[PDB]
């Protein structure tokens, strides 16, 4: 048993009947100091150490070779100035098992925090020295934290891709099915998640060249796709994992939600993929009725109407399907399908419950297409376009497939240093940078979309931390107001950034001009209502700090009309898992699941308590379980309003809600603005 | 007073060995001399042993002779554990840990020990010894059966614990904990079975049958002693093993309502270480 | 070649009466007619009776003669599951819809009735007569437990498989349903082991066999026929459940290895909406 | 129980202790009486036949447009003056089940023989009024059976391809293996069998882009093949079936074999996956000798040598991978992975024995490629290529994939009329007409590959059942002079239409120049040798025919030389199965399995004997489980000799033998130049 996991164990010998957290800062200090400064390697100066790495295939040379020595050297001691030292074991005992670069037999440690830091800002800069340093600045304070993946990746030879979320549509053929596994094959092969919409696929039953009760149904390339899947793991290390949405409205939807039950057949489940089901009002507005629902089979409302089902407005087409004979429906319960999923999301948690009413109300991008289905965290929301992945020698007709990549406001950080502004701004530049760079060699509708659309994903992380630290309740009015704020002030400022940098390439996104954003009623709500703190306590909170008002949102306005937007999606609030510990902060905007966190690693066991977590705030950071499910819907939805894609919303649940319990939280989401549901996790 | 709370208590206590990966064992298990590897394999086999016989014969005899279709109702659900789940989940660890052919080694090594066929014999000659509507015979095998639970399994479990303690093999560990935990209260079912047909006796027959059960634990004891030595003594811990057994007989007698025959001793700590669905109504639509 | 299978298949159907909330099924159970609460209670009845048998006699006394560590499992498993599980739920699905006097009184009449008797004791009759190492007599056994699992209990799975595809009792229609999918398992699996011994007979002894069960099937067939219209022609439904019972007759028949003896009929709809080695030599590469 | 189906079953009931089998003829009778006559569609005339077949979307008017009604009507009357009549009511009932074109609700029967075959002799004419009545007589006379895809679907609009045999090549990367996937399942859409070549496939454990271990094998890829197959089964109508080869050499052989024995997990498991393997002289030369053999890391000898494990010469190559340092190999017992394939083999039939070294030490477009693997038959023995497939934009290397279009000669008919010559050159020009209009656009090496080597597979069928009908016992040596004889001259026939066709159109097949066909060396046994009958008896039969002699063979090869040969591969015997009842023949050349065959159709039992059976050659129509497998293999290996490609070899065992009585007859076949095992049948 090592002496810092010894130090970190004593976090839970309570003293004078009080948890010791001061033990935490003796065990990351130990662990330091008997572990990770023995396993550094060693380097006279920055310029051996930058060599050798260059040298031996870690870091790439092209965006090195950006920058003179001497400014490189520059920003490396602007990282190594702030003397950063992490304020607990955990997150520094996460950094260095998965972000700090080993050597490859992974026996030695070639970069430090700093190290690291500096290299993802050298690889934003992309040569500006001065651009540099100010990212070095905003990750070293831990105001912004690049995703997983970037963080990770950046600058290394070996890396994968920066990006790591990617939504595939499904066109209903042969010949786009099997380049849908193989495109989901390929990006799993660079380690991003692929979510796949299966709500093309004409449903179990029907016919192919007036062949009937031929096709397989959407379970059929959901197996396809878990074993392509389970094939593309990654090394194995990381599973791979992927997605599949289906429309509630398609047929196949009672067979969609079997693959995930327990008791279901061997050669039915799909054990590595995902579900999501995608849910109109048109289905809550049955349920509620408890009127008799009907399912459609696609491929007849496409023979109908030449268009796709998902592809049409369910809420105006949904009577006109159910009157024509020549589309074939069968009957449902909409109140039994609600009390199945409720089930499926106890046993299992899945699926996520996307609801498409409240994402494309709001969805500024409508003229390129609604937003259909979401990815495999549940937080990316936008429009795509199916390909059309013609035979062999003939001409691809390539769509719009949904990617971002993501970054993380500490929330914290940024309200202690005061720089919402300027950390939003510096996240979207980065945020651009990484989009720019990036380019899928075989993702063709990837590849396509992000040129296209430009769309980034800025969230936020430690809003639960931020609040305890504070005497604020998660669930109070007091933590809803601050929310509001706050994201509104993210909001203006990433579109003011997305209208700076449209100004500046003097480009827009593809389509841009058909937006909510060029028209201006994307603006509306900013322009009429003022959304300052209501309370002087959060007031308060943003002293120091310019909270933009109705005159401000117009002219952003104005000036938006005037220049357009570069970025099509600017903000999604991932869940931000691993990387919330190297910033020791709490994960993404969700409350707490536990105020310490046991985990085991090799075999010793190690106690992460809640950042900041003491015993005057001990009250304050309440467990998400404790917490009515409610005030984390209206807090979730409080905050979606300034987020133009989703949020990856938990629920958790005591094992004794039932599952009415479960569908009034899911009524209530869908009725307070609710775009997606994650995962139903149960104590 | 007790069948329903048991009930509850083992049905609440299901579990199957594939809910535990045993993939995390591999290098712990690799780490391990010959000479652990050996006694460890031997341990669990012996313990294979005991719970198909226990499954196989020993609960479904007791189920047929004891009345009541709730007492039946969980000494079926005992017997279903003993051999489709836990003798099943050793086969699951040694498939793990082991080539096939130290597998089938391990399995003629049974057949052939003397101590462990000795115990079988001992054990399960007094389960077909039952007789219809003699409760006598019945108490008899009940004891046996008390003793198997609570006192035989011991001399296996020690070494699963002995490593579960010191953070070795802990998914293997994990498994013989929830085996255990089954056990320990089997051991406790049992023997308020076998308390009932005492209690009806006169005093002269309460004194045979203490005979009967001193007896026959001691007879069991001596044969344990020397499988214990035979298995221990190449890792070591044969007079460690020897209190836990003791320690455990203890425990078998205390079942039987019976007061303690061995003196207590100090044990390994490393050991003790190792120790709805409801509809949805019209206003739930609306808030 | 098939009891690992078969393991797997029965321990992940495992299920338990809790699960199924019953309450709500007091909002259609009053809206039926007398002689549908009647014929419902009584089929139940008859159900709880002979799943009793084969929980205390059937499946231990199967169990008890088969060779086999691991097909003892299995059937010890099934064991359990009819005194652990079936009886638990069929006992909760009564105390939901009667008051205690109804039920005593419907155990009396069902446990008096002519047709529910023949049928009972037949079965039992042979399980009774099975010899200790003799295959023809266990073989009967099997035979008779295979027309249990597979055949008697549908003329009353009808009942609640008919209320179940209507949207009535569908709570109690859910326990029935998950009943009867480990019912149709046991009759699968006792066949195929009744199949093996019948494998193991001379072309005479086959014969011999095939005539035993055909006019077994025939006895009880006939029973059927009188027991359905004693119980369904108060509600009208006794010509489909005579459909019902010979489409699973030949089912039964099927899981013992043998022809169909019923012409294929189609089911009511709303009832179907309810539902050696030896090494080279090194001469063998010359030649 | 019908009329008919009672007359049928009156065969087994004995009659003065002898079968009653002239109750067959009036069970046939009284079947077509009863129910075809009843259940065809009636016409006023062949004119309004035809129209209402192409109207109503059944027949492809554009091949029927090439003849003036007069020739159809000359056609049709050529094929119906024959006044053919089924022999057994199993032929008028396969045909009349399987390949007559019934109404598009299947209730009416449209097609009748004669239709069937005039359409089929129309379809192969292309215009040719002479051609369309010599391909009608040649049918009806039954001389000649094209395969079941050609039979079926020649000239019908709602047809599959007339190719069912596809063999594919596998390169070792992802997009290949996608695009592997994607053929699959493309190629079993359209009913084909696909056999895929796994060999170059990477083992488990192998680096992926210098990262080791990462490499799934090929029980990963054959999982992913598995899938693909059971998703794309044909609209359910015929579950899609595939098989897989690995050569013995390749390190997953363990854990390739592992995934057809019954214990294995679901999780390796394959099912619906035929699997064969190839194993090259020096496997069979090291566990002759019981050396300790080694298995290579096939990405391991790519990189060292920069070519395939399997595009190297084993036999040469054996020694320098085990003495390479930089190839990875693993010591394996050959004897027991021999008996290993025997005991899996005796389970489950599988797999596949292909044995390299005699189907190469006699192919005659070495040049071209070695042959690697066999189809999901084991009778197609082709050069193939395998394509390069890059990523999305890049160009792909297209390779040569393999398919030949099959058709089988009814020895027992060819033999009463004398015309082995012309039956064999229209079965010929036949397969050469089905291979030109064969065009597969989702298949860019088998398109290509058929465009450049025009491969055919002529094979025969009615071997042991025209010499059961003349008294020869099939493992008596006189049984085998007539083999060599007619196969010899099937051969001889073959070669000269080929170089006929190639002198017509003045073009041979892809790199012609380089076979052994242009060298010369492929006739130097038909020149030095003589092929006629050594028996008097076995002469005789031959009456009327002329047999090719070694001037006829020298002449022969003059002509190829000075022409060249339009198909570099001619002749391969497929089981031909289904279609054998119609042709009222024993299936291929393999020995009769039964005297009289036992199916169940509904809930009726029919019995079929063996066509030509009776009281006076019951003792000729022997079962092939009862003969001595030597005997069989003497008699393929006698066929052998005279095939350019493979024969489907099953064979029959008893359940006595044990694995050493079938290692020990597939050693005989491997030193008796037999080229693949396709079955181990036990009774
Ligand atoms: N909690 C920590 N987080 C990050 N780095 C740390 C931490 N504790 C120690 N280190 C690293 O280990 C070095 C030695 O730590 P230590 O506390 O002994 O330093 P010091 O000599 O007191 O002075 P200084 O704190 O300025 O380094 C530190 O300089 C820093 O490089
Ligand atoms: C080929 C094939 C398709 N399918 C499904 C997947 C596709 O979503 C759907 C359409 O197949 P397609 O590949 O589009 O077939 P098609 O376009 O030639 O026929 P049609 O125009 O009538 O659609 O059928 C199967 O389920 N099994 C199969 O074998
Ligand atoms: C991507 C991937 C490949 N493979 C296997 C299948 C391929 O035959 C083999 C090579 O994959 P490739 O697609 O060729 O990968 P690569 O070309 O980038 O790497 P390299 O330079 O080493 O060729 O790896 C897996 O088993 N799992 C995977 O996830
Ligand atoms: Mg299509
Ligand atoms: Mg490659
Ligand atoms: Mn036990
Ligand atoms: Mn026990
Ligand atoms: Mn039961
Ligand atoms: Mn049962």
């Amino acid at each position: 048993v090592p002496k810092w996991i010894q130090l970190n164990n004593e976090i839970m010998i309570q003293k004078d009947g009080k948890f010791q957290f001061d033990k935490d800062k003796e065990a990351v200090h130990s662990y330091f100091v008997d572990y990770i400064n023995q396993n550094t390697v060693f380097f006279h100066n920055l310029k051996e150490k930058l060599d050798y790495l260059v040298e031996n295939q870690y870091y790439e040379e092209e965006f090195l070779s950006l920058y003179s020595f001497e400014d490189i050297k520059e920003v490396f001691k602007t990282a190594y100035a702030k003397k950063f030292r992490f304020p607990s074991f955990m997150s520094a005992f996460k950094f260095y098992n998965d972000y700090a670069l080993k050597t490859n037999d992974k026996k030695k440690i070639l970069e430090r925090y700093e190290d690291r830091i500096s290299i993802v800002a050298l690889f934003f800069a992309n040569g500006d020295t001065e651009k540099a340093k100010e990212y070095v600045n905003l990750m070293i304070n831990q105001e912004y934290q690049p995703s997983t993946p970037t963080f990770l990746n950046a600058g290394r030879k070996r890396r994968g891709e920066l990006v790591s979320c990617f939504l595939l549509e499904v066109n209903d053929s042969l010949n786009d099915i099997s380049r849908a596994i193989d495109i989901s094959m390929q990006l799993s092969k660079l380690g991003g998640g692929v979510s796949l919409n299966l709500s093309k696929l004409r449903a179990k039953g029907e016919a192919i060249k007036d062949v009937e009760n031929a096709t397989k149904g959407v379970v059929g390339v959901m197996k396809l796709l878990d074993n392509a899947f389970r094939y593309a793991d990654q090394m194995g290390q990381r599973q791979g994992s992927g997605a599949a949405y289906l429309n509630i409205f398609h047929r196949d939807i009672n067979d969609f939600l079997d693959t995930k039950k327990i008791s279901a057949d061997e050669d039915v489940r799909v054990k590595t993929l995902s579900i999501g089901v995608v849910i109109p009002d048109k289905f809550v507005e049955l349920a509620r009725e408890d009127k008799a629902a009907y399912v459609f089979y696609p491929h007849t409302i496409y023979k109908e109407y030449g268009q796709h089902m998902d592809e049409m407005d369910m809420n105006e087409m949904y009577d006109k399907f159910v009157d024509n004979p020549r589309v074939k429906k069968e009957k449902i319960n909409p109140r039994k399908l609600l009390e199945k999923l409720a089930m499926l999301r106890s046993e299992s948690g899945y699926p996520y419950i996307m609801f498409q009413d409240n994402v494309n109300k709001v969805h500024a991008n409508n003229h390129i297409s609604k937003v259909k289905f979401s990815n495999l965290c549940s937080e990316v929301l936008q429009a795509s376009q199916v390909s059309s992945y013609t035979d062999y020698d003939e001409e691809d007709e390539i769509g719009l497939d949904i990617s971002c990549n993501l970054g993380s406001l500490n929330i914290l950080n940024v309200m202690e240093h005061k720089s919402i502004e300027k950390t939003v701004k510096l996240a979207t530049d980065s945020l651009t940078h990484v989009s720019e760079t990036t380019d899928i060699r075989n993702a063709p509708a990837v590849r396509r979309a992000n040129k296209a659309m430009k769309s980034i994903g800025l969230g936020a992380m430690n809003l639960h931390g931020y609040l305890a630290q504070n005497g604020i309740a998660y669930e109070s009015p007091e933590a809803r107001d601050f929310a509001n704020t706050f994201f509104m002030m993210v909001n203006f400022y990433s579109i003011q950034r997305s209208a700076e940098i449209a100004k500046e390439k003097g480009e827009t996104f593809d389509q841009y001009e058909g937006s909510t954003y060029a028209t201006g009623e994307y603006f509306d709500k900013y322009v009429s209502t003022d959304f300052s703190p209501k309370y002087e306590k959060i007031a308060n909170l943003f002293e120091g700090m310019h909270i933009p008002t109705t005159e401000d949102w117009k002219k952003l306005k104005a000036f938006v009309a005037e220049h357009g937007m570069y970025h099509s999606y600017r903000l999604c609030i991932a869940p931000t898992g691993s990387i919330s510990y190297v910033q020791s902060s709490t994960a993404s905007v969700m409350p707490i699941m536990e105020r310490i966190e046991e985990r085991t690693y090799g075999n010793s066991k190690t106690y992460y308590p809640m950042p900041g977590l003491a015993s005057n705030n001990w009250f304050f950071y309440k467990e998400a379980y404790d917490m009515d499910m409610f005030k984390v819907v209206d807090m979730i939805a409080t905050i979606q309003q300034h987020i133009d894609q989703g949020i990856s919303f938990t629920l958790f649940l005591k094992d004794t809600m039932t599952t009415r319990d479960l569908n009034r939280i899911d009524l209530y989401a869908h009725h307070r603005g609710i775009k997606t549901i994650y995962y139903a996790r149960t104590k | 007073d007790f069948t329903q709370m048991f009930y509850n208590q083992n049905v609440k206590q299901f579990w199957l060995p594939e809910e535990i990966a045993l993939n995390g064992d591999l290098l712990t298990w690799k780490y391990l001399g010959k000479n652990e590897q050996d006694t460890y394999m031997k341990v669990l086999a012996g313990l294979t042993l005991l719970d198909t016989e226990q499954g196989n014969t020993g609960m479904p005899i007791v189920a047929e002779h004891v009345d009541g279709h709730q007492r039946k109702a969980v000494l079926n659900f005992m017997a279903m554990m003993e051999n489709a789940v836990h003798a099943k989940s050793y086969s699951n660890i040694f498939m793990t840990l082991a080539p096939t052919e130290t597998i089938n080694e391990v399995f003629e090594w049974v057949k052939q020990n003397k101590y462990l066929q000795k115990k079988a014999q001992m054990i399960v000659g007094l389960y077909k010894a039952i007789q219809k509507d003699d409760e006598i015979s019945l108490f008899k095998a009940m004891v046996a059966s008390v003793y198997l639970e609570s006192f035989l399994f011991y001399s296996g479990f020690y070494y699963p614990l002995y490593f579960y303690g010191q953070g070795k093999l802990m998914q293997s560990g994990e498994i013989i904990n929830l085996i255990l935990r089954d056990e320990a209260i089997h051991g406790v079912y049992v023997g308020l079975l076998a308390q009932e047909i005492y209690n009806k006796q006169t005093e002269e027959k309460k004194a045979e049958l203490r005979e009967f059960a001193i007896d026959l634990l001691n007879q069991l004891y001596e044969n344990e002693l020397e499988y214990t030595e035979d298995l221990y003594d190449q890792v070591g811990l044969s007079h460690d093993v020897k209190k836990f057994i003791r320690y455990n007989a203890n425990k078998a007698l205390m079942n039987l309502g019976f007061d303690p025959y061995f003196e207590e001793e100090d044990i390994n700590p490393i050991v003790l270480n190792g120790l709805t669905v409801e509809p949805l109504k019209d206003d739930d639509f609306y808030f």
